């Protein structure tokens, strides 16, 4: 079942890459080397964020997700694949890395402000 | 601000009175503005316990049972420790807890602690069977 | 406006039969303090304090100090409008 | 000002001050054990009088043929009188509670990272 | 919905079909009898159902009640204690 | 309960005494059989079906009073304010402020109805939510859908 | 620009940063301490963003997928909308075409209209008649609330006693079933969605009637207007060369029976959309009007009052038939009507501009205006989304610092004392509360059942005083001060007050000052 719909999605992304437009193939391009070079994907990330959301949210808050994403086809995944991505620890260095990038001199600091804390 | 719901609740702004009581009970110095003091609350409860007999005793620890047990669970030693502290209310043990860095972390689990309702309604559930279908 | 006789009657007889002092059954509705139920000058003045707690009226020293046995306090509230 | 949009260490003044924000509301909830208390009335009535008075506090305001763009830049301001969509499209970009929602949302900070040396509040950061 | 798609499509119904109708009402009463006990409504209602198949489908498209048919009928009335009923369908049979 | 039971022992205790004997709590000499070890192995098992809830096998708990005593001291207020039986009756308190009342109190499900994206009318759509389609041929799903030559035409 | 899909980094920049400045601001408002130099700050962070939203205004709609989605949205929306008033002015036409053939001045409006249309784009007559709506419903809506609020004094209270969503999906399907009696879901959902935009107020007017226990359908003008307002508004080859659009044909028939649920989902979502849409707009009346319109005009009020008490005498004689009135509503009327020439900030004078738009010539300046105004409303939008998230924030945060007070102090009262008279007067209660007490079914049904620990406290079968007693103590405070003067006199010490081995726990007699020395 999942080989069939990522099948598809490289059926938008190969009619993509087929376009001819200059940014429909650029973006192509960029998901193609992506997916060589196996950096996972952002929209399977969202779909194990929105499928933990609404495992813990309120009836409310369920039927208008429910509802929001029942025709956006998404994959169909276990609660234990969403778990499994939630469960492993976040690096500490892609976390100092992109606060120092973000704020500089700012992230630095806070970044010997912890390390002093440590 | 309401004033509806305790327009409503009249037959039971009682037990409103008698929780918000209960919360603001501490332990000091009688002759301070606090009521009474551990050493006063550990004698009542002595000579209350004393004062029991085997029926008394029996009661007594089917409420320990029914309340104490779940949330005595639930709770770690930790958690149980800092309680301790703040029965005694003595502001230097209280202050030396704070210092500790292990008491303090350890201590907010509340999403852990709502199971102590769950395992309450089991007991009660189990005691209710006996004392009601009995 | 005025309470019947019968009911503080019956009210300061249990009162003063729950005092720790006194011994019940020594109680009738004509007692003494002092000479029949035993207890000192000393008693007599938490006593009548006792039917004033019962009676939040506030009695004047004078007239505590006539009333020194059950019957004179009995008559003394039941002749009371304020009493409740 | 402009220059203070971007990123690299450009409005450190502000910067700073929201950053560490994040870190003493992150050491507060953590370990703050005087902190975990039951409201005893006290929080009770003073709550609702810091809420009326945070209602009463005022925003100040500031000084506040057709080619097809025009028309319907007109369409829409005619026929339109209150969306109630657009509002929460606004959501995803002023990430309502931004800051308490990593602390009252349910599960999401796990046991094992709950120390005052983990940096768990930067997670979120996303650089250019 | 499948037997009026099949009566639509006009093919000839065959004794297999109708008696796999037959099993699912029947195995739905015996069903609804042991999970759900009351609403006696419904009992009767998956009861009725059955026992229409059973007395009026098998005339109406002119087949003959097979062992089958009497198997699932027979599990019916055994699971409601037709002792008597399901003995005469046996010894019929 | 009968988790909690099985593993270490009774956890109502004195839930079957009489004249106070036939007592099954721990022993009072502090030691591997008293009450630290014994309440540390019924947290350990609370702690193991709190993963469950955790990992979504379970339901999620209620909020109790115990975990309403801590609420960061200020969303006890919030709770209080709305009916807040459930985290997620919570959550959706505070993720839907249109759908209160006046007061704070929370309103119920049954007035709250989403908005249905018009991409559900599709013909793909219409063939997964329906149960006859796969028994239903491809011709009688084509005569249902078009009646025309787009769709006239084996198959 | 900086709203558009590849920014995003620089605009939560944007909305901590706003966020820090409006949090200053609330607290130096809230303290008193407002600074001029926090709302110049201000001043200058919202005129940047607004530079971003205006830059970002056209940016956005290019490239933001709901932007795009909207616009479809509303133009299809303004097509069915000016396809219905053209039924309507086709049937018009009709009528005035039998009155006269020739109509040449008609005909010269019609042209010019439509001339409008080409350059403008928008329908006149349209435009004429959803402003009539909004003004008859906001002038019910003013009408509803001050009569209420003078009538009872109260305001707008929605509580769970209201008209549920389920009852105002039933009232419109029966609304609809009565006025064509063969209107399906599909039908009814087809109608409300074509018109989404006709402010119903069914609802508040319902509210209303309810609160004021009176019919409200016919005797109120502005109730009429709004009523005859809305009574008003309500081959082969070829076919073969017409394309088929296979994006039509990727959607199946709306007239398909698989569509129910999907329908009666809708229809739901429409009457949420409605009633919300009515609530909101009472409640801003409530909070503009209604804060004012009960404290001020004291004698307007008490005479609206009075008013409401003779009507409510008449409301009861005609009960008591039932089991003068309009002269009295044609007072209050009048009365509110005080409150109307006091009612100020109507929000009509929109259309009052787009008719200055209409006969404007120097069409470039009027339309860089108008640009002006949506980039400054939709940038009020965005501070006023910013101003609440920094509201609740800092709710949130301040009610997490407030824990750490203390708690307030009780005032003392008489001491507890159960009445002699008390206690001899339900005894009876007593009995019966041992008797239920007896039997095992009915032992837990007993009134007044406090508990300590374990034990449940009974009803006390005797008075409980407190001057007879505590006389064992002091005899035995005197025997242990006889014993504590041999003690003195003879050089003795109690037990080791600090913690020692022969008493671990420091068990030490609390020293009094009396008792000291």
């Amino acid at each position: 079942e999942r080989l069939a719909w990522l099948r598809d999605v490289w059926a938008q992304i190969d009619s993509d890459y087929r376009s001819g437009d200059s940014a429909r193939q650029e973006t192509a391009a960029q998901e193609i080397s992506a997916a060589l070079r196996g950096e996972p994907n952002d929209h399977m990330r969202w779909v194990y964020e929105t499928k933990r959301e609404l495992r813990f949210a309120g009836p409310v808050g369920r039927r208008a997700i429910q509802e929001e994403l029942q025709a956006a086809e998404l994959p169909e995944v276990l609660d234990e694949e969403v778990n499994r991505y939630h469960d492993l620890k976040l690096n500490m260095m892609e976390i100092e890395r992109e606060v120092k990038a973000k704020y500089g001199v700012a992230g630095q600091q806070h970044w010997a402000e912890l390390q002093a804390a440590k | 601000a309401s004033g509806k719901d305790n327009t409503m609740s009249d037959d039971d702004v009682i037990r409103n009175i008698i929780k918000e009581r209960w919360k603001t009970l501490e332990f000091g110095d009688r002759n301070a503005g606090y009521p009474c003091t551990f050493g006063d609350y550990i004698q009542f409860l002595n000579e209350w316990f004393k004062s029991l007999d085997e029926e008394g005793m029996q009661r007594l620890r089917e409420h320990f049972d029914r309340r104490i047990r779940p949330l005595l669970a639930v709770m770690s030693p930790v958690d149980i420790l800092w309680l301790e502290a703040l029965t005694q209310n003595s502001p230097h043990n209280k202050e030396q807890l704070q210092r500790k860095i292990a008491f303090q972390t350890s201590l907010g689990t509340p999403e852990f602690f709502d199971m102590s309702k769950r395992l309450r309604y089991e007991i009660n559930e189990d005691y209710k069977v006996r004392d009601e279908l009995g | 406006y005025l309470l019947n006789k019968d009911d503080v009657l019956t009210r300061v007889l249990e009162v003063v039969k729950n005092f720790e002092k006194v011994d019940a059954s020594k109680v009738t509705p004509q007692s003494h303090f002092v000479n029949d139920l035993g207890l000192n000058s000393l008693d007599v003045v938490e006593v009548v304090f006792a039917i004033e707690q019962e009676f939040i009226l506030d009695i004047p020293d004078h007239d505590a100090e006539k009333i020194q046995s059950i019957t004179d306090a009995v008559e003394y509230i039941s002749q009371n409008p304020m009493a409740k | 000002c402009f220059s203070s949009w971007n990123d690299g260490s450009e409005g450190y003044e502000w910067k700073s001050r929201a950053l560490s924000e994040k870190r003493s509301l992150a050491l507060e909830f953590l370990g703050n054990v005087n902190k975990r208390v039951s409201i005893h009335d006290a929080i009770r009535l003073k709550a609702d009088i810091n809420k009326k008075a945070i209602s009463n506090v005022s925003c100040p305001s500031f000084f506040s043929h057709l080619s097809p763009s025009d028309a319907s830049l007109l369409k829409e301001e005619f026929l339109c009188d209150y969306d109630p969509s657009d509002t929460k499209r606004m959501a995803k970009w002023v990430n309502l509670r931004s800051e308490t929602s990593d602390y009252q949302s349910y599960g999401a900070i796990p046991e094992g990272e709950r120390s005052l040396w983990s940096a768990w509040y930067l997670r979120n950061i996303k650089a250019g | 919905g499948i037997y009026e798609l099949v009566v639509r499509r006009g093919w000839v119904m065959q004794l297999p079909f109708v008696n796999a109708l037959l099993r699912l009402t029947c195995q739905a009463t015996i069903l609804s009898m042991e999970r759900t006990p009351d609403e006696a409504e419904t009992i009767g209602r998956f009861e009725e159902q059955a026992n229409k198949i059973w007395n009026h489908t098998f005339d109406e498209w002119q087949l003959q009640k097979d062992v089958y048919s009497y198997e699932c009928y027979i599990a019916l009335l055994a699971h409601q204690q037709r002792i008597d009923e399901a003995e005469k369908l046996f010894q019929e049979m | 309960l009968p988790l909690i039971r099985r593993e270490e022992g009774e956890i109502a205790g004195s839930l079957w005494a009489m004249d106070g004997g036939e007592l099954s709590y721990p022993k009072d000499g502090g030691g591997p059989q008293g009450w630290g070890v014994r309440l540390w192995r019924e947290r350990q098992l609370v702690k193991r079906e709190y993963q469950k809830v955790l990992d979504g096998y379970r339901p999620v708990p209620q909020l109790s009073t115990l975990g309403n005593s801590v609420r960061t001291a200020g969303d006890q207020l919030d709770i209080e304010r709305s009916g807040a039986q459930t985290p997620g009756e919570l959550s959706d308190y505070r993720n839907f402020p249109d759908n209160r009342f006046d007061g704070g109190q929370l309103k119920p499900e049954s007035e709250a109805a989403p908005a249905v994206p018009f991409s559900a009318e599709l013909v793909w759509q219409g063939e997964a939510n329906d149960k006859l389609s796969p028994y239903k041929s491809d011709e009688e799903i084509a005569l249902e859908n078009d009646n025309t030559f787009f769709s006239s035409l084996r198959r | 620009s900086l709203f558009d899909p590849e920014n995003v980094h620089r605009l939560e920049n944007a909305m901590t940063h706003v966020k820090q400045v409006f949090a200053d601001y609330v607290h130096k408002k809230r303290e008193g301490v407002s600074t001029e130099a926090e709302r110049r700050m201000l001043a200058n962070l919202t005129a940047e963003l607004n530079l971003e939203t205006q830059k970002h205004l056209a940016n956005m709609f290019k490239y933001a997928e709901m932007r795009l989605r909207q616009v479809k949205l509303e133009e299809r929306h303004h097509q069915l909308a000016e396809i219905e008033r053209l039924r309507r002015m086709a049937q018009q036409r009709g009528g005035v075409k039998g009155r006269k053939g020739g109509s040449r001045k008609m005909s010269r409006m019609e042209r010019l209209k439509r001339v409008i249309n080409r350059a403008v784009g928008l329908d006149i007559a349209v435009a004429e008649t959803v402003l009539t709506e909004m003004q008859a419903q906001e002038e019910f809506l003013q009408f509803c609330e001050v009569f209420a609020r003078l009538t009872l004094g109260s305001g707008f209270k929605h509580t769970g006693k209201d008209e549920n969503l389920s009852a105002y999906i039933e009232s419109l399907r029966k609304l609809y079933s009565m006025d064509a009696a063969t209107l399906s879901t599909l039908d009814v959902v087809q109608y409300y969605s074509s018109k989404e935009g006709a402010h119903p107020v069914d609802w508040a007017k319902r509210w209303y009637e309810r609160a004021l226990l009176l019919p409200l359908q016919s005797t109120p003008e502005y109730q009429k207007l709004l009523q005859i307002q809305q009574r008003d508004e309500s081959v082969a080859r070829i076919k073969t060369q017409k394309v088929v659009n296979l994006v039509e044909k990727m959607f199946m028939d709306p007239k398909d029976k698989r569509l129910e649920s999907l329908h009666e989902k809708r229809l739901r979502y429409l009457a949420h959309m409605q009633m919300e849409r009515q609530i909101r707009c009472v409640r801003e009346n409530a909070k503009l009007f209604d804060g004012v319109e009960n404290m001020p005009e004291a004698a307007q009020c008490r005479e609206l009052y009075e008013k409401i008490m003779e009507k409510k005498t008449a409301q009861c004689n005609m009960t008591s038939p039932p089991e003068k009135i309009r002269e009295i509503t044609l007072r209050v009327i009048r009365d509110r009507h005080v409150q109307s020439a006091a009612a100020t900030k109507a929000r009509m004078l929109n259309r009052i501009i787009r008719s200055l738009k209409g006969g404007e010539q120097s069409i470039a300046e009027e339309l860089r205006a108008l640009h002006q105004q949506r980039k400054e409303k939709m940038t009020m939008r965005i501070l006023g989304i910013i101003e609440n998230d920094v509201k609740t924030e800092m709710e949130w945060l301040q009610n997490m610092e407030e824990a750490e007070r203390p708690p307030l102090l009780p005032i003392p009262e008489n001491m507890s004392y159960v009445s002699a008279a008390d206690v001899q007067a339900w005894r009876e209660l007593r009995e019966d509360d041992e008797r239920k007490a007896a039997n095992p079914f009915e032992r837990r049904r007993r009134t007044f059942q406090p508990e300590l620990l374990g034990q449940a406290w009974s009803v006390p079968n005797k008075p409980l005083l407190f001057w007879g007693t505590g006389v064992s103590a002091v005899q035995q405070a005197l025997r242990h001060v006889a014993e504590d003067a041999e003690r003195k006199r003879q050089g003795l010490l109690l037990a080791p007050p600090y913690p020692c081995a022969e008493n671990p726990w420091g068990w030490r007699l609390a020293k009094d000052i009396l008792d000291d020395n």
